[PDB]
């Protein structure tokens, strides 16, 4: 064998287990989701408060690239934050370009073909992220959620990270229950209720809620971070759920 | 095992060694505080020296007027990041005329920390800073580890033993965050602090090394006699 | 570009690379280098394993860097063009903007600072050949006798050999030789030079090469039978 | 620099060489040497742009040393001026090219014959029985036509010489201060001091 | 990112061998069979088109190549190695000799220049050998008709006739008994067709067989008139009814 | 194999430790700072009788007011000392001043984890870099190939340096003249050297304000061993 | 990274040896043996092909014997196509020689170059070494007739009778036997054919399996010309010396 | 066993990493089908959408490379993505530099060799995908060209690839067998998208729903994808029949 | 064509005492015959008790005081705080203005 301890190897199954080792750091992560709404897109991520020394609102995970687009990930937070980078560069110069700002289509398959690269070499590391993110262009609204071995696809919900599974059970709800659609305001209380239920696989540490929200008549299209009483006002629907 | 020849190598359970290995490097170096109030924040580093005849290793680096950082693990690590620190604070100085915000100091040690784990031939950096500065926001204080991971804190204490004055810290947090407008009183909170991380050894005169910044207060180091006073 | 670090320390602080050049110096043909009161002598064994060989053309051991300094070396004789080629390049490079010929000191240091570059550069090994460089500075009559050696140390000797069994031709010189009294003339550093090779050479035939320098660049290689002669009176003296 | 002359008799070549550097309205030497040794029997003769020509004269001095150590061998007169003739017509299409004008006289020892090359910055090679650089040769190379024979000695080709520097000095407008004689034979380089 | 393969990945073994060139070889001998045979006015190439599935077209996939008007080639081993072989052969003929000259190089100095590709293939950095064996047909002025070898190794040998691959053994010592000084073109061909019949398992015709010659000028595929000096290509891909023709009188 | 700046599980890089081991195996160099100058010395350590040991420079010269010692894999100082003469000469001409001492250290030190896969590995040779400048006055720097020096009031390197550490940790004391550390550094070298000390196989330098960096003559350094002997006798 | 799969082509064993070298030496062992034989009035090169085949075409055939310029030329023993790659730098390093000083270059200066190639293979680089050895014969008028050879370590030696390839320590003992200074190209001829023919892995010596050359001052007057044999000259000459 | 990591010759003459890409290929479990028309080229794929969770609009093998000239791909969608891209700047440069569209056979070379360079050197790993180009080019008329890890390429009749290709090869052996000819002899696309849809029930013997499928249709100058309703209207049509 | 360089005019004066010194310089700023600042400063407190003024082209000016200022800065961070004497800040300011030996600033600086 030897197969595992070079990036790039197929094994005799036609597997890169690198990629599915890179995997496992995702898996190891704090939880992170996306719901996808009438008119935009809906983020949050679970932000385990360590210490009592952590100063509450300032350690912020979720990323804005351009103006219209929000990124939010789970595993190794450095590499997330490198995707996000280039992800800035790729949106620029598309925009610098073509005018127009980057469609999400457009983006996705930026970063997509950017971690790809990453599994083409053994000089590389693979990414140990997923990233779900989105936004809204000209043709309304979308969600992604891409993995470490450059794959992605569109999606009604997304979640990964360490309680996945539970978030996607209630993800599944939702899609089944609104089948005309949800609003952003909804998504936003229903996204808290995710983060609180899916709390319950990493319960040793109790943690801090951040969301963040697209949408077209609410935040006029433009990423926008979730504060104050809309903020409280989506905690306090998902205290009452867990109760 | 078999998965830490180099970094570019990810364990069967999604662990990076060579990362954790020099996070190690970090647990060997030497003790060192950081702590803050709204109008002040505070360095505080036991220096080690290498015998009675040595002198002892300077923990404590100025980045520029109004931000700095303390060091544990490889101080040569250290040198090359103050020093990228030094130009990225200067860059926004002479281009912006703007003095460069704590939290984009860290986001920039952040990104330089984590291209050296994703790529071949090189290695991660081997040591942890706590950055503390004065801003447009006020005071603030970070931790950078060499994984990438960066933290805005309170307080805070990295080197061997830190778990002593972590939890002091933790313990003291609603006592040290009001002192404002006392810088002497922040300090003897912080080497109330580092107190708690000392055995057989204590606090001398060339062993004490401390740093302020704040409201009306460049970023200064204090060395020697100046430390007397809080010992 | 090739980037392989081959020289690199091992657990108990050795560079093998650099040691297993110098096992290459150890195979090579015995040089010796020893050093008058006037003069400079270089001598060196030629292996007789090699018979129906062409010495016009064949190239010889002691090679002249400039009119007023000679190089011999030990070890692998491809690498040993290398250094000579360079040192030749940098003889007429010094000459040109110093207005002035090498010293036989810096253009050992110079020979020396070369082979020290390939033990910690990447993508290549270092050179398994050892030297003695030996001359006269410009207007000076003071001999000079140099060695070089893989790891790039280099060093001054009154009398110094490099190569196979040098280790016994090292003993001979270390009690025959007398600092406080050198051989006074040509004739007397050239039998000392031929006595200390006929300890390990073979026969004194065409197996022993002797170069003589003194002062103001006059360097010459000696012929068969000059040497022969030599070769001939040491051996009636030491039936006794 | 400016005049630069050379004459190849019977068993020499003899090349003659301005000794007056001037710069501006100043005479700055009266006593300059306008020449190189390649090698043992091979001499080289320049003039030409300031700096340039010393520059390049003693970057082919450096070459044709480094050769002889190398091969433990001199280089045919033919061949060091085919070495230099092609570092000039490498230089002329260079970025900043060297305005240097050349005469190489030399002994070829397998030959038994003396031999005279003229080079100029371009790149432009002739073998001569006598030959000049500049100005000179508007002057000397007439006076050579009708005095010269392929048979004469070195000292009837100093005396052939003397005619020319006289004819010079003369009717030349500029004070080149007299000129260094060096003699290529069978037994090297030297020089006369009395001219 | 960027090849940090640049080490060779051909090394001599203890014993001296260069392993990944015997390797490359064993890779031509699983290759299916082709073959050359030379005669006094002109060269013929052969080789059986193994088809990968019945629904493939065996037409869109051709073994023997043109590469000058007077020179072609045929493979055995593994046909992708072969095809940028064949793509960089055509380009190395005009930028290495059409382009300076103003004539197609001759038969000798392209295989030349061909080998030179494998050989360095051999030595390079972070590059495997090419794992195939080209038989180079040709004709040229002043050396008349040829046929060359050339192997994973680079190196190149002239045949009178030759074959290479699965059954080359057989097919060898077929020749041997066949081949004379004496043969016309069209013996040439009748005995490539029984030579390759040996080797060959499944349906033996013009669809399963592939079969070029370098013989006479041929005017009529110039695609011109008007220039008397050009002539027409010596190479010539014999069609399929052309091949069932001489399956006849066989 | 495995990477060239490979760290250990302990959190070391594993060619920086190694060539610490080479180090250990060189020659003993000791230096001494006082206020009255900084002292070096070495021991030159000849391998056979017939090399001429006047040859053997271990000590030498940066600038007028830093000297510098070395110990290990000498051959590799070279390059480390054609830089520290540079920067020298360089900070002079950009500035009109001598440079600091720690300054000068701290540029040599930037080599040292200049290696990778740059140059192919870490020095194999340790640095005492002693000198004197208007700030911080006589000072003395160990600088190491893991990019780290420290300042010592006194310090030895080489083989014997532990046992000598452990002497020097006694004897120093911040009154010491120049003459008194001298005799210090030639007594503790005798004591860890194998072969028997005197003028030809040992050497010493000191650094003052007034004089500069100098290198003794075998006739000064000869006197100072007749001393030395004289006064361990004489109690 | 790409470090595990690196076989350090240029490093030094335990005892001081170039594996690489040596191996390729082994390789060169097997390879036809080429015998170079050195007279007063000229050069012999001589060279057994490897095992032919009956449909090889011999005549227009050049494996062994390459012609570097008009007055030099080498016998190839080891792979063929790393030959052909040094020879073309060979080739072109005499034209830059006779371009620069306009005389033809000197034998030694080739071999010295050339040389130095294949040394540089087992310095840097990181590349596998050329598996070849040349014998050089030529003449310039320096030294006259000269032989030498060179091998993968890039280290090269003068001869006046050389054997390069297969069975070296036999071919070597016998010239060493039979050769002595005053003798002819005819008589060189003769021998260089002898030794194959006894130091031969085949049954028997034939004019199909040998390429031969000869460089002697057999032209018009002071001057080099090189003679590379036709097969029917090489069927000629091995009648006239009673082999076949 | 380094020579199974990289693409080098093994003893035995074979490049194991170019096999374990082709293994890669099947990862998906799904099958895809081409077949030529008189005047059309029918790809026809299966679409596997497990999770609930997903924009099934968004889920696609198939894509269009140039106006003309249409790609299915069977593999990872991360390499599948990569080959797509990279025809798609290699068709478009083409048409730049030369002046007309790329042919559906030349962009199979162009790949092919680009496949084949991956598996001579060694610090690029081979793609785990088999591309099938499907175009009705002005010149060759209705074409499906097929490229692999290995770098083989060839041109079609009709074809097959998947996890349970060899039922379906067979399956239309079958067919050309007793039709006697090269190609669907039928005038409209939509019926040929009938055949192509019918065949593969027949072959792999499961029924699809309008969901179930993935069609890609290739007309002279344009090739274009069917959405949901256009298939189920197909899929009506052979119903009813 | 496109002329890099203008002249902003003003003037500056500097003279020294036993234990002081002064520089001024006039707060007037002008291109060809318009005024454009009346008061626009062009000497400077560079730290370190060394005040500067270059003056002739402003754009150069501004940038040979910016980049020495900086100078300045950088002489703190790698030689431990030690003060910049004015002999030391003198010759740092000819290399300044030498390394555009061959582009020039167009100004007569004193500091
Ligand atoms: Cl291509
Ligand atoms: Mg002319």
């Amino acid at each position: 064998t030897g197969y595992d301890l070079s990036n790039s190897v197929f094994s005799p199954d036609g597997r890169n287990f690198q990629v599915e080792y890179a995997v496992k750091a995702v898996e190891n992560g704090t939880t992170s989701i996306g719901i996808k709404c009438n008119d935009g897109v809906v983020f949050a991520v679970e932000k385990l408060i360590t210490s009592k020394l952590l100063v509450p609102q300032k350690n912020v995970k979720i990323q804005v690239v351009d103006r219209h687009i929000g990124c939010v990930y789970s595993g190794l937070i450095p590499d997330g934050r490198h995707l996000v980078n280039r992800g800035r560069e790729e949106a620029a110069s598309f925009k610098k370009l073509y005018k127009t700002p980057i469609p999400i289509p457009a983006f996705a398959d930026r970063l997509g073909q950017y971690v790809q690269a990453h599994t083409l070499y053994n000089s590389v590391r693979p990414f140990g992220v997923s990233t779900i993110f989105g936004g809204v262009d000209k043709n309304g609204a979308h969600l992604y959620m891409l993995e470490p071995s450059g794959s992605y696809w569109g999606y009604k919900g997304a979640a990964t990270g360490k309680g996945r599974q539970s978030a996607k059970a209630e993800l599944e709800k939702l899609v089944d229950h609104h089948p005309e659609g949800l609003s952003a305001r909804e998504a936003v209380k229903q996204a808290a209720k995710i983060i609180y239920l899916a709390h319950e696989d990493n319960k040793e540490k109790d943690f801090e809620l951040e969301i963040s929200w697209c949408s077209l008549s609410e935040t006029n299209g433009l990423h926008k971070f979730v504060k104050g009483d809309l903020l409280q006002e989506a905690i306090d629907f998902a205290q009452k759920e867990i109760n | 095992n078999n998965y830490d020849g180099d970094t570019v190598t990810f364990s069967p359970t999604g662990r990076l060694f060579q990362v954790e290995y020099a996070l190690e490097a970090i647990k060997q170096g030497s003790v060192t505080v950081g702590l803050r109030s709204n109008t002040h924040a505070v360095l505080v580093a036991l220096k080690r020296n290498a015998d009675e005849l040595s002198s002892y290793q300077k923990k404590i680096i100025k980045c520029d007027e109004h931000m700095g950082l303390s060091l544990a693990g490889l101080a040569p690590d250290a040198r090359v990041l103050s020093n990228y620190l030094r130009q990225q604070c200067n860059y926004s100085s002479l281009v912006f005329n703007r003095k460069l915000a704590v939290e984009r100091a860290g986001h920039l040690l952040c990104d330089k920390a984590q291209k050296n784990t994703q790529s071949y031939g090189g290695r991660p950096y081997g040591v942890g800073l706590l950055i503390i500065g004065y801003d447009k926001s006020g005071a603030h204080l970070l931790e950078f580890q060499p994984s990438g991971n960066v933290t805005e804190l309170y307080g805070t204490a990295i080197g061997a033993r830190s778990q002593g004055a972590k939890t002091y810290l933790e313990r003291t947090l609603d006592t040290f965050i009001k002192i404002d407008g006392n810088p002497d009183e922040l300090i003897k909170a912080g080497v109330e602090a580092i107190s708690q991380s000392l055995r057989d050894e204590s606090l001398t005169v060339d062993n004490l090394s401390i740093a302020i910044v704040g409201k009306d207060t460049p970023f200064t180091i204090y060395d020697g006699e100046a430390v007397a006073k809080y010992i | 570009g090739y980037d392989r670090a081959l020289s690199i320390f091992s657990p108990d602080g050795h560079i093998f690379q650099v040691e297993y050049a110098l096992e290459a110096v150890k195979r090579g043909t015995c040089a010796v280098g020893v050093k008058g009161k006037n003069c400079v002598v270089l001598g060196c064994e030629r292996r007789s394993t090699l018979k129906l060989q062409d010495t016009r053309i064949t190239p010889s051991k002691v090679s002249k860097i400039d009119s007023h300094v000679v190089l011999s070396f030990s070890g692998l004789n491809a690498d040993s063009r290398i250094l000579i080629e360079k040192a030749r390049v940098e003889a007429q490079s010094h000459r040109l903007t110093l207005e002035d010929p090498v010293t036989v000191e810096y253009l050992t240091r110079y020979v020396a600072g070369v082979q020290q570059r390939y033990t910690q550069s990447g993508g290549v090994r270092p050179f398994g050949v050892s030297t003695l460089i030996a001359g006269f500075d410009p207007r000076d009559d003071e001999p000079k006798l140099y060695q070089t050696e893989p790891s790039g140390i280099y060093s001054s000797w009154s009398a110094q050999t490099i190569g196979r069994n040098s280790k016994t031709v090292r003993e001979f010189l270390e009690k025959n030789y007398d600092r406080k009294e050198p051989p006074a003339t040509v004739e007397e550093c050239v039998k000392l030079t031929v006595r200390s090779l006929l300890e390990v050479v073979q026969t004194g035939a065409k197996n022993i090469e002797i170069t003589v320098v003194k002062p103001d660049s006059d360097i010459v290689a000696l012929s068969s039978e000059e040497i022969n002669q030599y070769v001939t009176q040491i051996e009636q003296e030491k039936q006794e | 620099m400016d005049i630069i002359l050379g004459i190849r008799v019977q068993d020499s070549v003899i090349l003659a060489s301005s000794k007056a550097v001037t710069r501006g309205i100043s005479v700055l030497k009266d006593s300059d040497d306008k020449t190189r040794q390649l090698s043992p029997h091979t001499l080289m003769s320049f003039a030409g742009e300031a700096g340039d020509t010393v520059q390049f004269a003693e970057y082919i001095q450096a070459n044709i040393q480094l050769y002889s150590i190398r091969e433990d061998y001199e280089l045919s007169p033919q061949a060091v001026s085919s070495f230099v003739r092609q570092e000039l017509a490498k230089s002329i299409r260079s970025r900043r090219p060297y305005q240097v004008n050349v005469l190489i006289g030399g002994y070829d020892k397998k030959k038994n014959k003396p031999e005279l090359y003229q080079i100029d910055y371009l790149g432009t090679k002739v073998e001569l029985p006598y030959g000049a650089h500049g100005y000179s040769g508007f002057y000397t190379f007439s006076l050579l036509d009708h005095h010269y024979r392929p048979d004469m000695t070195t000292e009837e080709g100093l005396d052939l010489l003397k005619l020319c520097v006289q004819e010079l000095e003369k009717r030349m407008p500029m004070d080149f201060k007299g000129v260094i004689v060096k003699i290529v034979d069978k037994d090297g380089i030297r020089q006369v001091d009395d001219f | 990112m960027t090849d940090r393969y640049s080490f060779s990945l051909t090394t001599f073994s203890p014993s001296g061998k260069l392993g990944q060139i015997d390797y490359a070889l064993t890779a031509v001998k699983q290759g299916v069979t082709s073959l050359g045979i030379k005669a006094t006015n002109g060269v013929v190439i052969a080789t059986e088109k193994k088809s990968s599935s019945p629904l493939a077209m065996s037409e869109t996939l051709s073994k023997v190549s043109l590469l000058t008007p007077d020179i072609g080639a045929v493979y055995s081993g593994m046909g992708p190695d072969y095809r940028v072989l064949v793509d960089k052969s055509r380009k190395v003929a005009h930028t290495s000799y059409k382009r300076i000259y103003g004539e197609y190089p001759p038969t000798k100095l392209l295989v030349s220049e061909v080998a030179k590709i494998m050989q360095e293939a051999t030595q390079s950095g972070g590059v495997r050998p090419f794992g195939v064996s080209l038989l180079i047909a040709g004709h040229d002025e002043f050396n008349g008709f040829s046929l060359y070898q050339v192997d994973p190794s680079g190196s190149y040998f002239p045949w009178k006739a030759t074959a290479i691959g699965k059954g080359s053994v057989a097919a060898k010592t077929f020749l041997e008994k066949r081949w004379n000084d004496e043969l016309e073109l069209e013996d040439a061909i009748h005995i490539a067709l029984l030579t390759l019949k040996e080797s060959v398992e499944g349906e033996f015709n013009g669809d399963t067989i592939e079969l070029a010659i370098i013989g006479d000028e041929n005017p009529d595929l110039l695609g011109y008139t008007g220039i008397p000096t050009d002539k027409g290509p010596r190479f010539r891909k014999l069609t399929s009814q052309e091949i069932n023709d001489r399956l006849e009188a066989l | 194999d495995r990477g060239v700046s490979t760290f250990s599980p302990e959190g070391r890089l594993f060619q920086v430790e190694y060539s610490l081991e080479a180090i250990k195996l060189g020659s003993t160099a000791i230096g001494i700072a006082t206020k009255e100058g900084v002292v070096l010395g070495v021991e030159k350590r000849a391998t056979s009788p017939l090399l001429e040991s006047d040859s053997i420079e271990k000590i030498v010269e940066i600038d007028r007011h830093i000297g510098c010692a070395m110990s290990g894999l000498t051959a590799d100082a070279r390059s480390m000392i054609e830089h520290a003469r540079t920067a020298a000469v360089t900070h002079n001409l950009y500035y009109d001043e001598d440079i600091n001492v720690e300054s000068l250290t701290q540029s040599v030190c930037d080599l040292a984890l200049r290696f990778g896969e740059l140059m192919s590995r870490p020095f194999g040779v340790a640095l005492l870099i002693a000198g004197h400048d208007a700030d911080d006055g006589y000072q003395l720097f160990h600088a190491e190939p893991s990019g780290t020096f420290y300042r010592y009031n006194a310090k030895a390197i080489g083989s014997g340096s532990e046992g000598a550490q452990a002497e020097l940790l006694n004897e120093w004391h911040s009154s010491l003249t120049l003459k008194e550390a001298e005799l210090l550094v030639l007594k503790i070298l005798k004591q860890v050297m194998e072969e028997k000390l005197d003028e030809n196989n040992a050497q010493l330098s000191c650094i003052t304000k007034q004089d500069g960096f100098k290198i003794y003559d075998n006739e000064k350094t000869a006197e100072l061993i007749k001393e030395l002997k004289e006064k361990e006798a004489a109690e | 990274g790409s470090r595990r799969y690196d076989s350090r082509t240029t490093i030094f064993s335990p005892e001081g040896r170039l594996y690489q070298v040596e191996y390729a030496l082994e390789s060169i062992s097997h390879a036809g043996t080429a015998i170079g034989i050195m007279a007063s009035d000229g050069i012999v090169l001589a060279a057994e092909r490897k095992v032919t085949s009956t449909l090889l075409e011999q005549d227009t055939s050049t494996e062994k014997l390459y012609k570097l310029n008009d007055k030099i030329a080498v016998a190839v023993a080891g792979l063929t196509a790393d030959a052909e790659i040094l020879i073309n730098t060979a080739r072109i390093h005499a034209q830059n020689y006779l371009k620069t000083y306009n005389e033809d270059i000197p034998v030694e200066i080739l071999v010295r170059r050339l040389s130095d190639i294949k040394q540089g293979y087992t310095q840097h680089g990181g590349l596998r070494p050329f598996g070849v050895s040349f014998i050089y014969a030529g003449y310039d008028d320096r030294y006259g007739y000269q032989l030498y050879t060179s091998n993968p370590s890039g280290n090269y030696t003068g001869w006046k009778a050389i054997s390069v390839g297969a069975n070296t320590s036999a071919a070597q003992t016998l010239l060493q036997m039979d050769y002595k200074d005053d003798m002819k190209v005819d008589d060189a001829i003769e021998l260089a054919l002898k030794t194959l023919s006894k130091t031969t892995d085949s049954s028997a010596l034939t004019y199909d399996r040998l390429e031969f050359a000869t460089i002697r001052k057999g032209a018009n007057d002071g001057e080099v010309y090189q003679k590379i044999f036709k097969p029917q000259e090489i069927k000629d000459i091995l009648v006239k010396t009673g082999i076949t | 066993g380094y020579d199974r990591h990289i693409t080098i010759f093994s003893p035995e003459g074979r490049l194991y990493q170019v096999e374990y890409a082709f293994k890669a290929t099947n990862q998906t479990n799904i099958n895809s089908l081409a077949v030529r028309g008189k005047d059309c080229t029918v790809v026809i794929s299966q679409k596997k959408v497990p999770d609930k969770l997903l924009d099934p609009t968004t889920v696609s093998y198939i894509f269009c490379i140039s106006r003309t000239i249409g790609m299915v791909v069977n593999g990872p969608i991360p390499d599948a993505r990569n080959a797509a891209l990279r025809a798609k700047a290699e068709a478009a440069e083409f048409r730049y530099k030369y002046g007309y569209d790329m042919p559906c056979d030349v962009l199979a070379k162009r790949m092919a060799n680009l496949s084949q360079i991956y598996t001579q050197r060694a610090y690029m790993r081979p793609l785990g995908v088999i591309l099938t180009f499907v175009s009705v080019d002005e010149e060759l008329g209705p074409s499906i060209y097929k490229t692999d890890p290995a770098g083989y390429y060839v041109g079609y009749k009709a074809t097959a690839t998947g996890p349970k290709q060899q039922e379906i090869t067979t399956n239309l052996e079958n067919h050309f067998k007793k039709s006697k000819i090269d190609h669907i002899n039928e005038e409209s696309w939509e019926k040929v998208v009938e055949f192509a849809i019918t065949h593969m029930i027949d072959a792999l013997g499961t029924e699809f729903s309008k969901n179930d499928l993935e069609v890609g249709v290739a007309t002279k100058d344009k090739f274009f994808t069917l959405s949901a309703e256009n298939i189920e209207e197909r899929l009506v049509a052979i119903a009813e029949q | 064509q496109f002329n890099p360089y203008g002249d902003n005019g003003g003037t500056i004066l500097g003279i020294a005492g036993e234990d002081f010194a002064v520089l001024a310089g006039d707060t007037r700023n002008i291109t060809d015959y318009s005024i454009n600042s009346r008061y626009e400063p062009k000497v400077f407190d560079c730290g370190d008790n060394i005040v500067m003024s270059a003056n002739g082209f402003a754009a150069d000016g501004d940038a040979l005081v910016k980049r020495f200022k900086n100078s300045v800065k950088w002489y703190h961070f790698d030689h431990n705080d030690k003060k910049l004497s004015i002999n030391s800040a003198a010759r740092n300011i000819q290399h300044l203005l030498y390394g555009k030996r061959f582009f020039p600033y167009y100004v007569h600086t004193i500091i």
